[PDB]
């Protein structure tokens, strides 16, 4: 449901993790606490697998994907490209992009069906993603920022923006990618919300000092929320 | 959750004991001078306080 | 009147004299202790050394950053022909 | 119909409705006492 | 083990070798020596430098 | 705040002036001290890529001048030996400013961030547009 | 004589000598020296030599791979140096008089004498010195053509880079590889020995598996690994 | 109002619901139970006076279903307990006292800390 956690002593949660519908990726450099949170809430359904992303472990930021593929940038080496294609299943495909923008997480923010982009990304990326994702592409920035990775978390459900944002531009993107959309503040007033949290259908987790009334707003519009062991003997 | 039996037990060996004034030394509640050569065996002994 | 300004000393104490050593071969000072259930092998080599080169390997550490990675790193060739036994020498042991 | 139910944010600290953009997204009436005050002077 | 060719003219780099430069318009330059390196921040041409492999695709030598 | 990161070559002593890369209004920063430096007579202590400097804006918003406040670098000219093996070097120096916490008061970064940064400081690959 | 050293001598060495005609060095002369045994029951020490009387003993008979080991020489030397760079100190400012690289209070009144802890120029260079936890990566044998090929590498080649190693010469023997530098420059005779202590912490322990040597060439700048794939590089050329 | 759920933080299970909470509201404010008195050795020589905190950070509830192994199996006075699916320090039980932050008393304790838990209503969303 709406689990909290944290990395070595870190709120941010999307930068050292990447959550998919069928699939899931964290960074190697984590204590038993932290995988502990995904392997009980998860169980064997999708597969857990550690790994980094050139040299990195900030995986969820130099990532990007879905259900249907994931797309990694181009200093990734073969050994870890070779790692990734073995623990994935074979519904999934994985490509190596060339890029001069390079963090694809900040850059790409997409779901099963709807992704938005960078502006400034180049059209052999757009054929690209629209052909290993399976995502109609959209050329688009969240009202004051040209990340929209980092400032826009997304599900098949709903999806949480940039608190800084109006409502008339709002239901613009609303309009664009036919969810609704909420905005709201993640880990105490961070403003930065895809970094803080992930999400799919079943599960979203978040930060240790992500307070009560924000994990409110987060599991309102995702719709993941829903007892005979709690009574009353005396 | 200590059973105060074993709190007696215990407290005889950490809190029933005296203190020297000058070298504040760790005494035998019953002793009447220090034992150390560096205090002089002084004589002026207080007792160690309870929590 | 004090130093004004304290700071660690230039150099080191224990590496003097620096003067000229005896001999282009270096002694061994001492030898590893003797443990007498071992089979007889010898404790040192003399070797020629000849020059450097590079190499590169993966680096196996855990816990930490450079853990499944490729390093490189400087390595030191030293020439070694086989050497070969032509005495022996015993000594004993005396109060001084 | 694109739907944006949002009530564009409730706030950090308290569980209170609707503030506004542009930051300071915390119901002022929490940041009057509760965060830290950073004064931090002697008053006396 | 990869080896990157160099971007001036045309050599290899084997691992360990030769410096790296990054542009501020986000452009990854690799250089094997200082004379592919010194060269280019002089602003030369390496069409027109005779030894380079790209002068030497260009007149099909 | 600040975790284990391997040493990289010292480029950025007191006095000097770098870019800042964030879009929070200031045009350049100048730096007065690094956090966690040593001691030694009359030796400068000097910044590296992800150090966290205390700065002051010389240039840019008149509300941003005239206070000192961290900041971290995020670019770096002095050539670095990586442990994989080359040896890089961006072409200017840069920085952008912080809360002594680690978290970043701009919204976003132009130009490219080095990767030793992004690894170190979780806020600043949020931010980051590219790595390297 | 050898039932004298059997009664009594604790300990036992052995003289052995390099062969300096399989090297490509000038002199003609060898290097005698001694090496202590550590095996059992000194008797047995005793007929472990009287068997090797002008034998040949090997190189992987002694070390093997991820050992660690300590390397003693002589150091290079540099003659007479001046005080600065012999022991580092701080140079004077430009406007000083009769020099600005010196020292400039060698002492204080009283004791009227120069005290023997202060820095003063003379040799550099050339001293004895011992550097330990040095740890060995490979050691390749005479006859094998496979030094520099590795599992990875798969190609046919010996450790002598192109145009043979500077100064040196060829490596037609058996060699140990060892991590990071070793006091004493080339063509000098080094003395290498096993470990005092038994070494446990992280490092020691671990097990290497190479990628890739380095055979380029070391006169300067050099570009090609192997003169096979020079050729194949540049093409046909004139000579 | 509406019947309301305490779920518990990292471990998203429903420790208690309402029907419970004995909430004891009003402080004292007066100077021998609303002020924290530390005495001394001997002679009831005050060496401290500390003021309550404002609210009671605590959930006084009922003895419930899944706390009783712990309180059949080594049944003693006092001690803590955890939630049944992260073993994290949740509440401890008490029979002798521990007023609340803002203090009173109240009775035999089962305190339930609102520090790592958090309170959400048991009805539909808000819809904001």
């Amino acid at each position: 449901m709406a689990t909290r956690t944290q990395f070595e002593n870190s709120n941010e949660i999307g930068v050292f993790s990447k959550l998919t519908n069928t699939y899931c990726l964290v960074a190697v450099g984590g204590s038993e606490n932290f995988y502990s949170a995904f392997e009980a809430e998860l169980g064997d359904a999708i597969p857990i697998v550690h790994t980094t992303i050139a040299g990195t472990r900030i995986i969820g930021r130099m990532t990007a994907g879905n259900r249907r593929g994931l797309l990694v940038p181009t200093q990734t080496t073969d050994q870890e490209l070779q790692h990734l294609r073995n623990s994935l299943p074979d519904s999934v495909k994985i490509q190596r992009v060339e890029e001069r923008l390079s963090a694809l997480g900040n850059v790409i923010c997409c779901n099963d069906y709807v992704a938005l982009v960078h502006p400034d990304i180049d059209r052999e990326t757009e054929e690209l993603i629209s052909d290993v994702l399976g995502v109609e592409v959209f050329r688009q920035t969240i009202s004051g920022n040209i990340l929209v990775g980092s400032y826009c978390s997304l599900s098949n459900q709903g999806g949480l923006v940039h608190p800084q944002t109006s409502v008339q531009d709002q239901e613009e993107l609303s309009s664009l990618l036919q969810v609704p959309l909420v905005a709201g503040t993640v880990n105490r007033g961070s403003s930065v919300v895809g970094a803080g949290m992930v999400v799919n259908d079943y599960l979203a987790v978040t930060g240790l000092d992500t307070t009560a009334p924000e994990l409110s707003v987060i599991e309102s519009i995702f719709r993941l929320q829903d007892e005979s062991i709690s009574g009353n003997l005396r | 959750i200590i059973e105060p039996s074993l709190k007696a037990l215990a407290s005889k060996y950490n809190c029933d004991k005296s203190v020297c004034r000058k070298c504040y030394a760790r005494l035998p509640p019953r002793a009447t001078n220090c034992r150390k050569r560096k205090c002089g065996h002084t004589n002026q002994l207080r007792p160690k306080k309870k929590l | 009147s004090h130093r004004k300004y304290e700071a660690p000393r230039h150099g080191h104490l224990g590496f003097l004299p620096r003067k000229r050593a005896a001999s282009i071969r270096a002694r061994v000072k001492a030898f590893p202790k003797d443990d007498r259930s071992k089979p007889v092998a010898l404790t040192s080599f003399l070797g020629y050394k000849a020059g450097m080169t590079t190499i590169v390997r993966d680096l196996d550490r855990p816990g930490s950053k450079f853990h499944k990675r490729e390093v490189v790193e400087a390595v030191t060739v030293v020439d070694t022909p086989p050497v070969v036994v032509v005495g022996v020498v015993g000594y004993v042991e005396t109060p001084r | 119909h694109q739907h944006q139910n949002a009530a564009t944010l409730l706030c950090c600290n308290c569980g209170t409705p609707i503030d506004g953009s542009t930051g300071l997204v915390m119901c002022y009436d929490c940041i009057k006492l509760t965060v830290d005050i950073t004064q931090g002077i002697p008053r006396e | 083990m990869k080896v990157e060719i160099d971007s001036f003219s045309g050599a290899k780099i084997y691992p360990g070798r030769g410096t790296l430069f990054v542009r501020g318009d986000s452009k990854i330059f690799r250089f094997q020596n200082s004379k592919s390196a010194s060269l280019f921040k002089q602003r030369k041409n390496p069409r027109r430098i005779a030894w380079t492999v790209l002068f030497r695709k260009h007149h099909k030598k | 705040a600040q975790g284990t990161k391997f040493r990289i070559s010292l480029g950025l002593p007191v006095g000097a002036i770098m870019n800042c890369a964030d879009n929070s209004g200031a045009r350049n920063l100048y730096i007065i001290a690094v956090k966690g430096s040593g001691s030694r007579l009359n030796r400068l202590p000097a910044a590296s890529l992800g150090d966290m400097v205390m700065a002051t804006v010389k240039k840019g918003k008149p509300e941003l001048r005239k206070k000192v406040m961290p900041a971290i670098v995020v670019r770096q000219a002095k050539s670095w030996r990586r442990r994989d093996g080359v040896f890089l070097y961006f072409e200017d120096n840069a920085g952008v400013i912080a809360n002594p916490k680690g978290e970043m008061k701009g919204s976003a970064i132009t130009g490219p961030v080095g990767k030793e940064c992004a690894d170190l400081w979780p806020r600043v690959a949020s931010n980051s547009g590219v790595v390297v | 004589e050898l039932a004298r050293i059997k009664k009594y001598a604790s300990v036992v060495r052995v003289l052995v000598h390099t062969q300096i005609r399989k090297t490509p060095l000038a002199q003609k002369k060898a290097h005698l020296a001694e090496i202590q045994l550590n095996g059992g029951s000194i008797s047995e020490k005793v007929d472990w030599a009287r068997e090797h009387f002008e034998k040949t003993v090997a190189v992987d008979s002694v070390f093997e791979q991820n050992e660690m080991i300590d390397a003693i020489a002589v150091t290079k030397g540099h003659g007479f140096e001046g005080v600065t760079h012999r022991w580092g100190t701080k140079k004077l400012p430009r406007k000083t008089h009769r020099g600005l690289r010196k020292v400039a209070c060698i002492g204080a009144w009283h004791p009227a004498h120069v005290m023997w802890s202060v820095a003063r120029a003379g040799q550099r260079g050339y001293h004895s010195r011992t550097s330990i936890n040095h740890k060995i990566y490979r050691v390749g044998k005479g006859d094998d053509e496979a030094n520099g090929a590795t599992s990875f590498d798969r190609t046919k080649k010996t450790i002598t880079p192109m145009g043979g190693f500077v100064h040196y010469g060829e490596i037609k023997n058996d060699f140990i590889m060892v991590k990071g530098c070793i006091p004493g420059n080339r063509k000098r005779i080094v003395t290498l020995r096993k470990s005092l202590y038994t070494n446990t912490s992280r490092k020691a322990l671990e097990e290497v598996s190479l990628k890739w040597i380095d055979t380029a060439s070391k006169f300067g700048k050099g570009r090609f690994q192997t003169p096979a794939e020079k050729h194949a590089f540049m093409g046909t050329l004139k000579k | 109002s509406k019947v309301t759920a305490v779920r518990c933080k990292k471990c998203r299970t429903k420790l208690a619901l309402s029907t419970s909470f004995i909430a004891h509201d009003p402080p004292s404010k007066e100077s021998s139970e609303g002020h924290f008195i530390k005495r001394a050795a001997n002679s009831h020589r005050i060496i401290d006076i500390q003021e309550s905190q404002a609210n009671c950070s605590h959930f006084f509830i009922e003895p419930l279903k899944w706390m009783q192994p712990e309180l059949q199996g080594k049944q003693e006075l006092e001690g803590k307990f955890s939630c049944p699916g992260c073993s994290s320090k949740v509440g401890g039980y008490n029979w002798k006292g521990s007023r609340c932050s803002c203090g009173k008393w109240v009775i035999p304790a089962i305190h339930l800390q609102t520090s790592k838990v958090d309170q959400f209503p048991l009805q539909s969303t808000a819809l904001p």
